[PDB]
Order: C-alpha cells, then structure tokens, then sequence
C-alpha cells in the first residue's frame, strides 16, 4: 500500500455511485503504511535529514488526506445501501459499521464503544426494475434496480421468484 | 503557530524540476520529472528548482477554453491539467516570497483561466443531467465524474425523467 494505490482508488469512489469493491486487507494495511511512514519518519528527525523528513511527513499528510476523502464518499455509500435495504461487498470493519446502521435503522440496541409477528427477510438478486413493494410490516422495501441485492422479506422475494424477477443469493 | 494547509497535492501532476543538490542518484544542474508534492517539497529546501512551464499551462488553457466555446460537447481535459494549473498557481504564489512582478499578474491570470473553465464545464454538466450516461464519464475529470452522478440522482429522484 502506497499513495498511488489510494489515490486510484479515490479516483474509483468518485467515479461511481456504488461501493467500490476493494481488497479486504485495505483498512490493514493502510494502518501498516502509516506505522510504516511513522517509524521512518522518527528514524530521519534524529538522523538529521530534514529534506528525507519533509518528504516522510508530506506522504504521511497525504495518506491522511486520501484516506479522509474515501471513507467520506464510502460511508455515505454505506448509508444508503443500510437504508434501501441493498447489499454489496465491503470489508469486514464495513459490515460491522454496516450491521451498526441497519440495527438503528429497525430500532435495535447500538452499543457504546402464530408463533411471532417478526417478518422473516432473505436476500436476493432483483432481475428487473421494480418499485417499491409493500411488506406486512406496512414498511416498503425498494423501488430496486435489475442487478441489485436486497434484503426483502421472503414472502415477496418469493412472489418474486415464481414471478421470474428475483433469485435468492448467499448473503 | 498553526500551519493553515492550503490547497493539497497528492502526486497527480508531474512537474519538471531542476536538480540543485546530488540528492539520490541525481546529479546537479539536470531536469528530472516529479510528483507535485515531492515538487513542492524539495523546492522548499532548496534540492531542486521549479521549471517555469507557466507559459506553457496557461496557453494550454486557453486552448481548451476555446474548445468548449465552439462546439456543444464537453471535451477530454488534457491529463492533469486541473492539477498542474494548481502547481504553478502555487509556485507564481509563493515564488514572489523566493529563497536567497510579471509574475505576480501571471497568477491573477491562471486563477482567472482555470476558474473559467471549471465553470463553462460545470454549466455544461448541469445541462448534460437534463438529457446518466457512461460516455460522458470518460470524459469528465474524476471529481466532476461525482458531480454528474450527484445531479442526475437529484434530479431522477425529483422529476424522475429520462
């Protein structure tokens, strides 16, 4: 991991209105980079280069900087995927953060750092477009566009399916 | 006290700087390409010095400028150029404050050019989100990329058109 990475990958989140699909290692070893840039930063100060310094440090700015600007598109991203109900791939401190937002969003419990009415959801992939439906719950679930990944209760994924417009996945 | 960062380079543009000091494998006095915050970075301690391509950016400017006037489309931007318009606006900037004036008219120009592009393209992109579309994007700068996308999510979610 470098700055060129970053700064194509800044380039792709900007590029798109969808989660850019990114190496599951990226919040790691961005982490290494500025361990990495923070050693050999200390190991010139003292060496006294301030010229191999300035150029430790401005790098550092720098991986800061990309950092901030694609968490910032991402999250967002992340937001509205946790509020329309869509899934995509994303790192595994992304599905934490993700599971955070859905469970505020269905007002569970966010913590500090018939047999039963409960609606049973599964996942699916949509194959046309399709405007918001309406679930037993009363809340809708869409409107969806062809290619989408969705958590919507199975009783209209399943009309769905017979219906030639929905598959289930493996979320 | 506090350091106000400014405008931030993050190694988009290449800027032709002449060596001063035999800094790695450089020797002194030869023009090497570098990434434009490892330009202005060895500028500020004297390992290298800033190629004036001023001359060369702002008529590449107006080039495009005139591009944009003339026919509808809007046109591929020349690599870098958003960037590079940035190094030398920053170099013109910070030059008049040099290490031991035509200049100094020079910056008020660049800022002017650049200014008027971003904005002829940006009226473009409004207008384009009134009739998505992936070819357009291949053409667009990546930050201007985002902007199309925005508006026609805006704009779909409001009218709901074509």
């Amino acid at each position: 991991m470098d700055i060129v990475k970053l700064r194509e990958l800044l380039e792709a989140e900007l590029s798109s209105t969808d989660l850019n699909e990114l190496d599951e290692d990226f919040y790691v070893e961005f982490d290494s980079l500025i361990k990495a840039l923070k050693l050999s930063a200390e190991s010139s100060r003292e060496r006294g280069e301030d010229v191999e310094e300035r150029l430790y440090l401005a790098q550092l700015k720098i991986a800061e900087s990309l950092m901030k600007e694609i968490i910032k598109l991402r999250l967002h991203k992340i937001v509205d995927l946790a509020v329309e109900g869509k899934i995509a791939e994303m790192t595994a401190e992304e599905k934490r953060l993700f599971n955070v937002i859905r469970a505020f969003i269905e007002r569970e419990e966010l913590p500090e750092i018939y047999r039963s009415k409960e609606v049973p959801k599964e996942a699916y992939i949509i194959q046309i477009d399709l405007p918001a439906v309406l679930g037993p719950d009363m809340k809708e679930y869409g409107p969806f566009m062809a290619g989408d990944m969705a958590i919507i209760p199975t009783v209209i994924g399943r009309a769905l399916v017979e219906r030639e417009a929905a598959r289930r996945v493996r979320i | 006290n506090y350091f106000q960062g400014s405008h931030m380079f993050t190694g988009k543009a290449l800027i032709a700087v002449k060596v001063m000091k035999p800094f790695g494998d450089w020797k002194s006095g030869d023009i090497v390409l570098v990434e434009d915050w490892k330009a202005r970075e060895l500028w500020e301690a004297g390992v290298v010095e800033i190629v004036d391509e001023t001359d060369k950016i702002i008529g590449e400017i107006d080039k495009v400028i005139a591009e944009e006037r003339e026919s509808e489309p809007l046109t591929l931007l020349p690599e870098g150029l958003y960037e590079r318009a940035e190094f030398y606006a920053y170099y013109l900037e910070n030059y008049v404050r040099l290490n031991p004036n035509v200049k100094l008219t020079k910056l008020a120009n660049l800022r002017k050019k650049l200014r008027d592009l971003k904005l002829i393209r940006f009226n473009k992109i409004l207008k384009a989100v009134m009739l998505n579309s992936l070819e357009l994007l291949s053409r667009l700068a990546p930050e201007e990329r985002r902007i199309y996308l925005q508006m026609s999510k805006i704009r779909n979610e409001w009218l709901g058109d074509a």
